């Protein structure tokens, strides 16, 4: 949702900003964040509506 | 005289300009630069063929 700051990147000559969000469809409503699945200690794939 | 005529290296030795305060060395001074974002070798080669 929040657009994490991660790296530079050299640009046609230039340090720019490299940003990692999540799909736009995925942070849109309340139960659209439902989707966002983390992960388990024993391996597993724990949902976030959990 | 003696080592600028050496290929071995070359050995410009000088004197300081009447006010020390700006320079270090007399004569001109200027930058070629890189609007364009061309990339190093053409600005190289454009100091070479200037």
């Amino acid at each position: 949702w929040g657009s994490s700051y991660v790296n530079d990147f050299i640009d046609r000559g230039r340090v720019k900003r490299v940003y990692l969000q999540g799909r736009p469809d995925a942070r849109m409503n309340p139960d659209d964040l439902s989707k966002w699945y983390v992960r388990n200690d024993k391996g597993e794939m724990v949902p976030f509506n959990a | 005289m003696h080592f600028f005529s050496f290929k071995d290296a070359m050995v410009f030795a000088f004197a300081p300009p009447s006010v020390l305060e700006l320079g270090n060395a007399t004569g001109f001074d200027l930058f070629l630069q890189d609007q364009a974002g061309v990339g190093h070798e053409v600005l190289l080669q454009a100091r070479n063929k200037f």
